[PDB]
RNA sequence: GCUGAAAGCAUCUAAGCACGAAACUUGCCCCGAGAUGAGUUCUCCCUGACCCUUUAAGGGUCCUGAAGGAACGUUGAAGAC
RNA sequence: GAUGUCGGCUCAUCACAUCCUGGGGCUGAAGUAGGUCCCAAGGGUAUGGCUGUUCGCCAUUUAAAGUGGUACGCGAGCUGG
RNA sequence: GUGAAGAGGGAAACAACCCAGACCGCCAGCUAAGGUCCCAAAGUCAUGGUUAAGUGGGAAACGAUGUGGGAAGGCCCAGACAGCCGAGUCGGCCUGCGCGGAAGAU
């Protein structure tokens, strides 16, 4: 359930989960995937922060 | 019209053709060398 | 803490209205029925329905490759014995054009009670013209 | 190909009208029109017409021959026309013209009427004789490839409707 | 084309000069009155609504009489509907009789027929008995076997069983027209058809 | 079978056009809106006062009882009931 | 610590490797009548003498008297040679 | 070697095949076989080729100008092949993927 959550918010946003993923690992960031949907769910602007900081890492 | 699995020609005149995915051979000469490949 | 479930006596739903022409007939069933369960809002649920209502104009005009608009044939059985019937996809098309769309997006739900109910929201039409404008709905481009 | 190379010729008379892929042919024998397929290209230099084929197909040649030679053949016919003969062989084998109905008698417990299409013409300079003329190849081929289906030419006797130049080959019991 | 309502009096003969014996059924048919018309623009299709006969005025309720009374006709025993074709016009209270059957030729006639009750596989689908002696045990008319073995395993759909026989809506096609009388409303056709005295006939002209 | 290239000829086929069977889909007869996607058309009937409370698709008291239906009786070429 | 086994009667349902009727190509196909192969499963497809027989032989009919699967279909449906 | 006397994941379902040996609890993380359009968790990923048969998603001897690659030949601007004048044309060899051969009982 958690995964399913978080592809469907990052996607709103313009990034798909095995890439959002791989982002935040080269980035060094360790916040797990309960906590993520529970972010994605309840609070929309620290949730595209986070996909900033992975879309960073990749570029 | 012969109906067979081995089509071939039989003489100078025959011709070999194909039409809807299936091999044939026409005569001009002899309509006994009418053949159908099936 | 408990994760997050939604609830079906507060949820919101909105309108959209899409345009069959030339388009591909399976990789248009696929997005209408996402987007009919509801996998593209982060507010998912399995046991609820969070999906949206969609219009489909032209149906008349939906394309396929290959030589399957005279070799693509639906079956079905009476009930009785002996009674089995197939139909190609031009008769269909010449006699139902809405069954097409409406058979290949109802393979593509979940079976049971929710799966019924999320049905219950595809509204298909054969031309350019819908008796829905009193719900105000947004075009989709797809 | 090699077909396809070779241009035609505009005589003077005629009149030729591009657009898109749609042609049109004016002369003193009438109009013809026709649509060609997605791949060729057709032009009109100053007196003669070349076609091509077009970037991004992977038959455009044999499309080009095939658009080459349907267009020669508009060009003749609509400044000469064409012309075929039938001829009637067996004994009580008439035909007859009136309108734009063939009468014909073949040895049925019936009479046969056939009703040409609009722009071919037919006339019977002697009872066992029929002239079609017309300006468009295909349907002439048509009509008369339809009054032969009637009494197709048997083999031990030769009787029957046959071509003009048409040869017949007979056998023994 | 349109056909009229109608009632079955009963069967007789007619001798012909020739020495012909034509056995004919007897046809009532008074006036049909218009009471709707239906067409396209309101309803999807184009048709008309008839009555005929009489009825007392204690059992006509009140939305029955309220509908007579747009139309302005005298009330009847029932309404039925026929299809119009191209170019056929009709206005409402409008009598029709059965001299609009003065040229036609053959007709088709529709009605209920006679109902016999519960019946056996024998009487309703003509099934064989069985022997009457050589050891027969209590096998007479019963219907024998009804299927096959663990291949199916059932039995299909549609079988041949006893049940209720009749009283239900039946058509005879193409029978002979034998006399038309407009003085005294009858209409005397060629042969039987279905239904018992005083019962209700549909009558049209001839599909084939 | 017609016209026609790939393959300067020929070729029913690759682009185009025409015929062709008791098999297929209709045309004939019967059922059919529990088709929960539960459709349409015509006609008819009902036009009073109060109270409480946790304030709502809320509970109760007096006055009122239409269109129509069911029940009972005499029964049918309708029927095991 | 039980799945009744031949033949007959009653009642059937499916396949196509087609017996009849329908549409075709070749013939050492003049006509009438035949031979061989392709397509087609809508409907149709005997009564008696002998024998427990299924088969088979014989008598007289028919457009024709198809070939197979279904616990060698069918005994909580009948018979018992 | 496994089952017998062995649970978990894959192969639609499937003791004996593939991965892997369950002391108890957790609404943490990494991988194996097998997978990433929707039923159903994850690439409608990137770059260069092949196939037109729904081949992929059942089968042989044998038959045919389907069409992709390779190494060598005969004739030809001193005029080749075809038909009735001007650039190509003939037939063998090895190899990739497709086509016919292909008829059954709710």
């Amino acid at each position: 359930l958690w995964i399913a959550r978080i592809n469907a918010a990052a996607r709103q946003n313009g990034i798909s989960y095995s890439k959002f993923i791989n982002g935040l690992k080269k980035a060094s960031v360790e916040i797990d995937r309960k906590i993520l949907a529970d972010i994605a769910v309840f609070d929309k602007v620290a949730f595209t922060a986070l996909v900033e900081k992975a879309k960073a890492a990749l570029a | 019209m012969k109906v067979r699995a081995s089509v071939k020609k039989l003489c100078r005149n025959c011709k070999i053709v194909k039409r809807d995915g299936v091999i044939r051979v026409i005569c001009s000469a002899e309509p006994k060398h009418k053949q159908r490949q099936g | 803490m408990k994760t997050f479930t939604a609830k079906p006596e507060t949820v919101k739903r909105d309108w959209y209205v899409v345009d069959a022409t030339g388009k591909t007939l399976g990789r248009l069933a696929t997005e209408l029925a996402r987007r009919l369960r509801g996998k593209h809002k982060a507010e998912y649920t399995p046991h609820v329905d969070t999906g949206d209502y969609i219009i489909v104009l032209n149906a008349d005009k939906v394309a396929v490759t290959g030589n399957k608009r005279t070799d693509k044939v639906y079956y079905h059985h009476t009930g009785h014995i002996g009674g089995i019937k197939q139909a190609t996809f031009e008769e269909m098309i010449a006699r139902r054009p809405e069954r097409v769309i409406e058979i290949a997006v109802k393979g593509m739900l979940p079976k049971g009670p929710l799966g019924r109910a999320m049905f219950r929201k595809l509204k298909v039409y054969a031309g350019n013209e819908h008796n829905h404008a009193a719900q105000q709905p947004q075009v989709l481009d797809i | 190909s090699r077909v396809a190379k070779a241009p035609v010729v505009v005589p003077a008379g005629v009149d030729v009208k591009i657009n898109g892929q749609v042609i049109t042919i004016k002369g003193k024998n009438g109009e013809l029109t026709r649509t060609l397929n997605d791949a060729v290209e057709v032009k009109h230099a100053d007196n003669t017409l070349t076609f091509g084929p077009r970037d991004g197909y992977a038959d455009g040649w044999a499309q080009a021959g095939t658009a080459r030679a349907l267009l020669n053949s508009m060009v003749i016919g609509v400044t000469e026309g064409f012309t075929k003969k039938l001829q009637l062989v067996g004994v009580g084998y008439r035909a007859a013209v009136k309108g734009n109905v063939i009468n014909l008698s073949l040895g049925f417990s019936h009479p046969v009427d056939h009703q040409l299409p609009a722009g071919i013409t037919a006339e019977c300079p002697t009872q066992t004789e029929i002239v079609l003329k017309g300006a468009d190849k295909q349907v002439i081929g048509q009509v008369a490839a339809d009054l032969r289906a009637y009494r197709r030419p048997e083999p031990y006797k030769g009787k029957g409707v046959r071509y003009a130049d048409e040869v017949v080959r007979t056998k023994e019991a | 084309m349109i056909g009229l309502v109608g009632k079955k009096v009963g069967m007789t003969r007619i001798f012909t000069e020739d020495g012909v014996s034509i056995p004919v059924t007897v046809i009532e048919v008074e006036a049909n009155r218009v009471t709707q018309v239906k067409d396209l623009a309101n309803d999807g299709y184009r048709a008309i609504q008839v009555t005929t006969g009489a009825k007392k005025a204690n059992r006509v309720t009140k939305p029955e009489a309220g509908h007579f009374a747009k139309a302005g006709v005298e009330a009847g025993r029932g309404l039925w509907e026929f299809r119009l074709a191209e170019g056929e016009e009709f206005t409402v209270g409008q009598s029709i009789s059965v001299e609009l059957f003065a040229d036609v030729k053959k007709v088709d006639v529709t009605g209920t027929s006679k109902g016999k009750g519960f019946a056996g596989t024998v009487k309703r689908w003509n099934f064989r008995t069985q022997d009457a002696t050589h050891g027969n045990s209590l096998s007479h008319r019963v219907p024998g076997s009804i299927g096959q073995n663990q291949t199916p395993g059932k039995v299909f759909k549609g079988k041949k069983m006893a049940g209720q026989m009749g009283n239900e809506r039946v058509t005879v096609q193409s029978l002979d027209v034998v006399r038309v009388d407009a003085e005294r409303n009858l209409l005397l056709v060629k042969g039987a058809v279905p239904g018992a005295t005083g019962s209700d006939l549909i009558v049209k002209p001839a599909v084939k």
